[PDB]
Parts: C-alpha cells; structure tokens; sequence
C-alpha cells in the first residue's frame, strides 16, 4: 500500500508511459497497442440511471496486419495475465459455444441453461484470433454482447436473460494475406459496417522492412534467444517496484530506466480498476469540439482515408477512453491531458495515410 | 545392445552424410540435392521448450513443385516406406513424430509436399505469377525446391539407359551399389538416432548465421524493390529458425553434442539453392 502511493506521488504523469512500457519486454515497438491494452486492462466505468438503461463500459479492439508482426503473442500474455481470460478461435467455437443454450434434463424433464463462453467471461476478457475465419452468424451473436453486454434466451417453457459484460481481443489478417498499400483499407479489412462501428479501435500493423527497424528487432530477438535462466547450469536440457536490471533483457543502454515488476503491476492495475473517477465541465467542452472536428474532417481528410466510420459511439469511446486514462494515475477528475491522450490515440488509429 | 555397437561404428565414420545420401533412393537417377535434402528431413531437429510454455516447432516441411514426371510420387513412396512412421495422403492425428506426404497440393509431424504448377509446366520467361499458394502457407514450409524439365539429348540417352539397365538387371540381382546401408539397417539407425540424443548450436555458428541472415535480408529487400514486385516467397526469422533447425539435424546425423561450423554451412548452402533459387 505504501509503495504504490509512494509510486503513484513520485511518478505522477509517468505511470501511463510507464506501465506501457513495461507491459510487455519481450515485444518489441507498438507503443499505441500496448496503451490500448493498458486501457483495456483499467477498463471504462459502467453507468446506470434512473429509468433502468444501461451503457456499457466495455472497449472492443480488432488488430489487423500481416503476419509475423508479434500479435499472438501480445494475446497469450494478455491471456496470462488477465484474471478471468478465456481463448475461443474463429472456428475452434461457434454460436452454439460462444451462447449459451438450453438443454432439456431426462432425469426430471425440465429444462436448464448452461452457460456460454462470454456468460462465464464476466467482466474479463476475451481473446478471439482468427476473426476474420468467423463465420458471419457468430459476429451477430457476438454484436449483442458487443453492444449491450446480454444474452437473450427464450426457449419454450423457460426464459431468462444473462449478463455478458465483458471486453474482447480480436486479431485477424487480411484478406489478400498480406497488406495491400495500394488498395483502401476497406477491400482489405473486408468487414460490415455495423461491426467496425461497434469497435472501439481498429489498429492496422504493417511489416515495413526499414534496415534500422530489422536490425532493432533482429538484436532483440538475439538478445532474448541467447538469455538463459539464472540459477540453471549452461547447456541443461528442460516485491520490488523496478525490476532488476539484467545485461541481456534490458541492454546496456537501457541501464538508465527500469521495468515494473508484474506483480506490483498486477496489484496497481487491480487498485485504479477499483477507482471511480468524476468527469470534469472543462473536459466535456474540449471533448465535444473534437468530436464535431472529427465529424467535420470528411472535408478535411486530404488524400487520407479512414478505416472506420465515425458515429455516435465514437464519443463513448472518447469518453471511456479518457475514463481510462484517469484510470491508469491516481486521482479523482477528468484533466485535459486525460482526454488529449484519447483524441491522439484515435487521431492515429482511425486515419490511415 | 550389439546393434548400439553397430551404430556408434557407423556414425562414427567421416563419410556418413554421403552413405546416407547414397542410400536415399539409389534406383533414382540424379537428384543428389534432394536425396540430401530428404536424408536430412528424414533426421529431423530437436523441439526445445521455454519456461514460459511456448514451443518451438523441431520438425521440417519442405516443398516441390515441377513438371509431371519428375518422379516425386517415388520419392513420397521411398520416405514413407523408410521411416519408421509414415503417411501418405492425396491432398495427421494417427502420425506422431513420423512424416506425412501430401501429394496434388493444389500434432509433431513433418511435412513433405509435392505439387504442380498452375498452367500445367513451368514458364521461364513469364518467372513469377506460377505458384497459387498465398505468401502465408508458403512461409510454412523451411524450403521450396524447383524442378524443371531439362531437355538434353544425351541426359535422355543416359535415363532411357538407366531405367532400362534397372530393369534388366532388377531381377537378376539385389546388391548394394557402394556401399549402401539396407532398408532396415537404416530404419534402426535413423530410429536410434532420433532416440538417443539431440545437439544444440554454438557461439562462433550463431553469429555466422546472424550475419548470413542480415546480409540474405538485405538482399532480397533489394531484389523486390528493383523488380517493383513483392516477393511470393518472403524470407523472415522463420526461415532463420529452418537453418537453425537444418544445421541442428546435420550435427544429429554425428550424434555430436554441438554442432559445428560445417554444419551450418552446409544448410546455409542447402536453403539458398533451395529458397533463393525459387525466389
């Protein structure tokens, strides 16, 4: 407890940059992705009013690129280090797993529910890869959870409705394979509109062959190849906040900063989840403008194309994005930082030169 | 126990690599490359865990494309009778450690496929554009071989004389040719040295194959943006980790705790003839 104050006291701006730069030593570059799973990690807030609707305060991501860009394995880390993460592939589940179903009991003759892949996945996260393998049927059942977080069942003789307040990963490649440069972002994503629209994000990863960018991740590589285990002999078959410095994980370069451990990110990520900030006037303001400039860029794009259609989820997602963000460092109000951060994360995920 | 003695003295010898390769398909005519190749798949890699679960894959997939007549469906017969698991399909679960041959291309198993090219024969001129598996199940396979109908008036004279001297001279004797190990005797070594043990690389061996991969990167960067054309066949770390897996399977082949120099040269060697030329 005296730690994370100290921590949250020292580094008062830094714990965003920070916790996202420490998320993953092992992947190399994609600053934006790991903030959008830092954000996914401290998640929204969940609104309810007086007459009973509900909104949710759950942000859906989709990443697209080519291949060998280290996206299976930002999934299989976030998996490990979610607490309720549960892995469904395209085709490894269908409708009938991802939904619950009734099945009617011989023994007594009534009828029970047994619970789906989301129903169990409550208030988790959900990794599915291969998104483009899924069948169109299953990204329907899936929009009901994307966009209010319930499941609907009515099966004669019963019916009940179930929560599926959750947040899902997805990670899919193109159609043509690889990436075309040439072609628009829409032939090669290939998706419906309505299901872009329900995503909060959209990253596009290219592989671009810059000598210095093969060298970086090729010495990375290296580097992380030849680290072996202390403690284990050579040749052998088979809680601090920074951790210890190491000559092949961090480099001699990276001897002037350090990484967070995992448990002691684990424990803050877990204490600014239990936080509920207050948005603030000053922000609303600022956030609304940018969201009409948004909306007004269409005469503004230039040669620019645009991934995603902007609509009104769009401003829910600014504002669960800055709800996040005043997440991620202790506190109590909404800054204009705060919503700066999310108009530059959308800024660079929603227009594609 | 005698039959470890046997073992040992047979790897134990300078020359096991060429017995080896002699004694992949001798009734074949040419195709020494591929029998190596072959020898070297039939071999295999050693798979290696991580502390944090992931698994690297220790099996080899190759790749053949070429005219009809070839002789790759003899080639898919004489591997799957040699190994001691061995599949044949026409285009997984029941294989574990084993090889399964695909053929009319168009869970630890290794894959070797054969398939033919689009408009029926290979097109020199044309170049590209003769391959219609995407970029991404072709970065699957370690290497991609290209075999091409080259007509010589004396290499038809010399087949026509060996196929017709092997079948003249098929019943009347069943000898090796130099040497050649039998087909059980070669079973049980390859079997024995599967089992036994698996060597790992060295220092001096990595950094040389660093500097060849940087160097074959450049390369072909270079190559696709000249041509103004992107690549079907791209090269990335998977390729690295294929040379790696090569270069490992060569120092099985000496029952070597570490492998040597040679070693990685030789599959360096082996994947340019291979992959550079296909590319």
């Amino acid at each position: 407890i005296a730690k994370i104050k100290k921590f949250s006291k020292t580094r008062s701006k830094d714990i965003f940059d920070q916790l996202a730069k420490s998320l993953a030593p092992s992947i190399h570059g994609h600053d934006y992705v790991k903030k959008a799973i830092l954000c996914l990690l401290l998640g929204g807030v969940e609104r309810d009013l007086e007459n009973g609707s509900h909104i949710r305060g759950d942000i859906n991501i989709l990443l697209i690129g080519d291949p060998s860009v280290a996206k299976s394995q930002l999934l299989r880390y976030v998996l490990c280090t979610a607490p309720r993460a549960i892995p469904t592939t395209g085709r490894g589940s269908s409708g009938v797993g991802l939904t619950a179903a009734v099945t009617t009991d011989q023994e007594t003759g009534e009828r029970r529910l047994e619970a789906g892949a989301m129903v169990l996945a409550d208030r988790g996260v959900v990794c599915i890869d291969e998104f483009d393998k899924m069948s169109d049927m299953d990204r329907t059942a899936i929009h009901e959870v994307m966009e209010q977080g319930r499941v609907t069942i009515a099966k004669a003789g019963i019916h009940a409705r179930l929560n599926a307040r959750c947040s899902v990963l997805a990670a899919a490649n193109p159609v043509y394979g690889r990436y075309d440069q040439y072609k628009t972002p829409m032939e090669n994503i290939g998706l419906q509109d309505s299901l872009l629209s329900r995503f909060d994000l959209l990253f596009i990863m290219l592989d671009q062959m810059d000598p210095e960018q093969d060298r970086e991740i090729s010495d990375h590589v290296l580097r992380m190849h030849r680290y072996r285990a202390p403690g284990e002999q050579d040749g052998d078959a088979m809680t601090q906040i920074y951790e210890k410095h190491d000559n092949l994980l961090h480099g001699t370069k990276k001897k002037k900063e350090k990484m967070v451990s995992a448990a002691f990110m684990k424990k803050y990520i877990h204490v600014a989840k239990i936080i509920k900030p207050v948005l603030t006037q000053e922000s609303a303001t600022y956030i609304a403008e940018e969201y009409s400039r948004l909306r007004s860029q269409d005469s503004m794009s230039s040669d620019t194309a645009r991934t995603s259609p902007v609509t009104a989820r769009t401003l829910e997602t600014l504002i669960r994005l800055a709800t996040a963000h005043a997440k991620a460092r202790m506190s109590k109000t909404v800054d204009l930082q705060d919503a700066e951060e999310a108009v530059e994360l959308v800024q660079y995920a929603y227009f594609k030169k | 126990p005698q039959e470890e003695e046997e073992f040992r003295r047979l790897a134990a010898l300078p020359n096991v690599y060429e017995v080896i390769s002699k004694s992949i398909a001798p009734s074949i005519f040419g195709g020494t490359d591929m029998k190596k190749a072959i020898a070297c798949l039939l071999f295999g890699g050693s798979r290696k865990r991580l502390p944090d679960g992931l698994t690297r894959r220790g099996d080899i997939n190759l790749l053949m494309l070429g005219d009809p007549g070839t002789a790759k469906s003899q080639l898919l017969k004489f591997v799957e009778k040699c190994s001691p698991i061995g599949v044949y399909t026409s285009g997984m679960v029941l294989a574990d450690g084993g090889v399964v041959c695909i053929d009319e291309f168009d869970s630890r198993c290794s894959v070797l496929a054969a398939a033919n090219s689009v408009f029926g024969r290979w097109d020199e001129t044309k170049g590209e554009d003769n391959i219609d598996f995407m970029p991404t199940i072709l970065s699957r396979f370690d290497m991609i071989f290209i075999v091409k109908d080259e007509h010589n008036e004396e290499r038809d004279v010399m087949l026509a004389k060996h196929v017709i001297t092997l079948h003249v001279s098929a019943l009347t004797q069943t000898q090796a040719v130099e040497g050649e190990i039998d087909l059980a005797k070669l079973k049980k070594f390859i079997a024995y040295c599967r089992v036994k043990c698996g060597p790992r690389l060295s220092a001096e061996a990595a950094e040389k194959l660093k500097n060849r991969y940087i160097i074959m990167r450049s390369g072909a960067r270079q190559h696709e943006r000249d041509s103004d054309r992107r690549s079907s066949i791209p090269i990335t770390v998977r390729q690295l980790e294929a040379i790696v897996r090569i270069a490992e399977a060569l120092s099985k082949m000496k029952l070597q705790p570490f492998a040597t120099e040679a070693d990685v040269e030789e599959a360096l060697r082996l994947f340019q003839v291979s992959t550079l030329d296909a590319a």
